RNA sequence: GCUUUACUGCAGGCUGUCGCUGAG
RNA sequence: AUACAGGGUGACAACCCCGUACUCGAGACCAGUACGACGUGCGGUAGUGCCAGAGUAGCGGGGGUUGGAUAUCCCUCGCGA
RNA sequence: GCACGGAGGCGAAGAACCAUGGAUUUCCGAAUGAGAAUCUCUAACAAUUGCUUCGCGCAAUGAGGAACCCCGAGAACUGAAACAUCUCAGUAUCGGGAGGAACAGAAAACGCAAUGUGAUGUCGUUAGUAACCGCGAGUGAACGCGAUACAGCCCAAACC
């Protein structure tokens, strides 16, 4: 079976879903987590230092 | 002529002679049977907390704290490493034993600051030190000329910033002269090589 | 407009919540003939209305009812 | 598939968002809705 | 405080209920239950309330389909607003 | 416990507080643990009281040698809020010492023997 | 990337010692 | 013109308009600081071995860190005034 | 309102507009009665603490913030024309947290050795000096001095 176009007809599935605290759709609703604000894993809201250059 | 403390003090110099080697021989298997952070109504130490700042006042608490013993417990590289970063079993942590200890018991206390610590001993895997915690809120301790000033909003979380009486001496903070280079002021201001 | 501040200080506790029932009551014939596409319409009162309102909440606060 | 009355609800306000700018609005500024999302062409979120 | 009734929701399909059924159909906010819906229109247009259908719709708001008892007439409620 | 080497009868005690609380009506008594030391160190103590319930031990462990060696004379007790009372105190009290009785300076001095006698 | 009696190190296993640790 | 900074105005504007110099007013920060005052009482002589912070000071095993070399700062295991 | 349409309205009962103060301020959210993709289920400081009338009665914490600050964890490409110590560098990045600034701070100091200096930051200089280093490549202070600003106190104990 190709990995290709044959196999993204399966893809019916819902993971990823609007997010109850920032707004975004990264609330995984099997996960019950957001990968954008990190809802249902911290308190404190998701952020890092690489998400800019070094000295900015 | 010598105060009741001074004889306290006096067997906590050897403490595994005399008395209190039978104490605590005594005490360390209810202590071993005990939690990580347990509330104690009377210091073990009582002239080493009065002399660190204790008093019999309301808004002021003391616990027991139990932390391991040895170096670091650290996990080995997942990737590459030159050999001199290949360490694990040599690596132990800047910050020593009692320092954890004031740490792990303030947070126990949400509410509550640091005002110092002792250690009250040891076994073979475990280190005890009682910590001294105000109730900044309090008043009795608002009111009190001596301790007043650990309320004020500048000394929140204390010992998470190394503001504590270990916390600075584990700092390099000790001499005010040669040797403390790289310490004073800070150590992150002295690009952190001491 | 129609009805000023003054006005309603100058009622009783009671007045005023006779009034605001009033009020709410015009306003919802009012949105009811909006509703029904109705062009008998006068844009500049069912704004007053909301206004007016308002006006009589913040004076029931004020007074303590 | 099941919706919730919350999801019922933004997909209610992204028809309406779906509208045009209005003909007198074109009038009023003296002369685009570029939130337009087509049900085929686009994907909504959720 | 929100109000239960928004105001009236006239359309051909509400007219038809309205002259055939003795229903009226209202826009109201979708928090507020069948119980709600029954008690507020009642004691906005003195009627008895038999029986009240609500619909979440496409729109955002919750649509309410309220029956009169034979001794009400919702064409004459309805005519007065 | 640590510090206790001898057990005072019920009894025993019970005379021992009444002289206790005589002696400070009519004569002098020191409460507390550090006065109490510095009387048996002054040698101004005639008669000093040591609770066995208090904790941490270290608090009184001394009292017992100390006293021996000062000539001083020691009685235990059972319950650290009865020497407390007894002393006139609304608190409890780890340590009292009698320093010169009064109106009891005769029980007194044959508690000191009994128990110097209870070994 | 892989291999080994290539070079240098690291975990881990075995073993002596010290602490926990006491009586005859 | 104590005003020839800058802008606007149907084209190059000190004098068309805003403003600009001059003078004046207000809020904020300085700061619950400086000054002032209230209370407290500083200091000196002689005598007195009454008091003055311990797993510390110090040594040893192993690491880290530093310019710190024997002579940086720190951790950990043992010993210890 | 941006926003110059249409209709209609508000303003001398001084609107617009601006300043200060006040009212209202849905739901989710640290989110705190419980569960949930912003909705639902049947009184709520959930959890962890302090005081405690031992009753959540009175309080604290939690999350955010442009960077700055403090305490912990800590690479590799790279340089050495290879590469292991060394270097990149306590850098990137990670964990915990403070404030409007942090941190430091009134000597068991300095040691131009003196009949001298006199808390601490920071700035200039001392100096690419002293010191380290397959003594290779590289790394690298301090005292003092000139300045800025200045400020000196509280316990523990003895004796009560
Ligand atoms: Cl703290
Ligand atoms: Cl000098
Ligand atoms: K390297
Ligand atoms: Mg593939
Ligand atoms: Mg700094
Ligand atoms: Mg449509
Ligand atoms: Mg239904
Ligand atoms: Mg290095
Ligand atoms: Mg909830
Ligand atoms: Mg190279
Ligand atoms: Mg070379
Ligand atoms: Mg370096
Ligand atoms: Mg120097
Ligand atoms: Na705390
Ligand atoms: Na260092
Ligand atoms: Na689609
Ligand atoms: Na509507
Ligand atoms: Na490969
Ligand atoms: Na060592
Ligand atoms: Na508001
Ligand atoms: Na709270
Ligand atoms: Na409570
Ligand atoms: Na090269
Ligand atoms: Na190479
Ligand atoms: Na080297
Ligand atoms: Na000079």
């Amino acid at each position: 079976t190709g990995a290709g176009t044959p196999s993204q007809g399966k893809k019916n599935t819902t993971t990823h879903t609007k997010c109850r605290r920032c707004g975004e759709k990264s609330y995984h609703t099997k996960k019950k987590v957001c990968s954008s604000c990190g809802f249902g894993k911290s308190a404190k809201r998701r952020d890092y230092e690489w998400q800019s250059k070094a000295g900015e | 002529a010598r105060s009741a403390y001074s004889y306290i003090r006096e067997a906590w110099k050897r403490p595994k002679e005399g008395q209190i080697a039978e104490l605590m021989w005594h005490r360390m298997q209810e202590w071993r049977n005990e939690p990580a952070v347990v509330r104690i109504e009377r210091p073990t130490r009582l002239d080493r907390a009065r002399s660190l700042g204790y008093k019999a006042k309301q808004g002021i608490i003391v616990v027991r704290v139990a932390i391991r013993k040895g170096s670091s417990r650290r996990t080995r590289f997942n990737k590459g490493r030159r050999s001199k970063r290949m360490m694990v079993n040599r690596i132990t942590r800047k910050k020593n034993i009692q320092r954890i200890a004031e740490e792990r018991a303030n947070r126990k206390f949400p509410n509550l600051r640091v005002l110092n610590s002792y250690s009250v001993g040891e076994d073979g895997r475990h280190k005890w030190h009682e910590v001294i915690l105000i109730d900044p809120d309090h008043p009795a301790i608002k009111s009190d000329d001596q301790l007043s000033w650990i309320s004020r909003t500048r000394h929140r979380l204390r010992t998470f910033r190394g503001l504590t009486s270990a916390g600075r001496r584990c700092r390099g903070l000790r001499g005010q002269g040669k040797g403390s280079e790289k310490v004073r002021p800070s150590l992150r201001v002295n690009g952190a090589k001491a | 407009t129609v009805l000023h501040v003054q006005e309603i200080r100058d009622m009783t506790p009671a007045e005023r919540e006779a009034e605001l029932d009033d009020l709410k009551t015009e306003l919802l014939n009012a949105r009811a003939v909006q509703a029904a596409g109705g062009a008998p319409e006068n844009p500049g009162r069912i704004k007053e209305l909301r206004k007016a309102i308002a006006r009589i909440k913040t004076i029931q606060g004020e007074e303590g009812d | 598939g099941k919706k919730s009355k919350a999801t019922k609800k933004r997909l209610a306000k992204l028809d309406n968002q779906n509208s045009r700018v209005p003909a007198w609005v074109m009038l009023k500024t003296d002369e685009r809705n570029h939130k337009r999302r087509h049900w085929r062409r686009n994907d909504t979120d959720e | 405080s929100w109000d239960v009734i928004k105001h009236p929701h006239v359309t051909e399909k509400a007219m038809n209920d309205m002259d055939f059924q003795n229903k009226l159909q209202f826009a109201v906010d979708d928090r507020a239950s069948k119980g709600e819906v029954a008690d507020a229109v009642e004691e906005q247009y003195d009627v008895t309330v038999e029986q009240v259908n609500t619909q979440n719709t496409m729109d955002g708001e919750k649509k309410a389909v309220v029956r009169l008892s034979e001794d009400d007439d919702a064409q004459e409620v309805a005519s007065r607003i | 416990p640590v510090y206790v080497d001898f057990d005072v009868p019920a009894d025993l005690e019970d005379d021992a507080l009444e002289a206790l609380e005589v002696a400070r009506d009519t004569g002098a008594v020191k409460k507390g643990t550090n006065e109490t030391t510095k009387s048996i160190e002054r040698g101004s103590a005639e008669l000093v009281f040591v609770a066995e319930d208090v904790q941490p031990e270290e608090i009184v462990m001394h009292i017992p040698e100390l006293a021996d060696e000062k000539g001083v004379p020691f009685i235990f007790v059972e319950q650290q809020d009865d020497l407390g009372h007894a002393a006139g105190l609304e608190v409890g009290s780890a340590a009292a010492a009698v320093t010169d009785a009064g109106a009891a300076a005769t029980v007194l001095e044959e508690i000191a023997d009994k128990v110097e006698e209870l070994r």
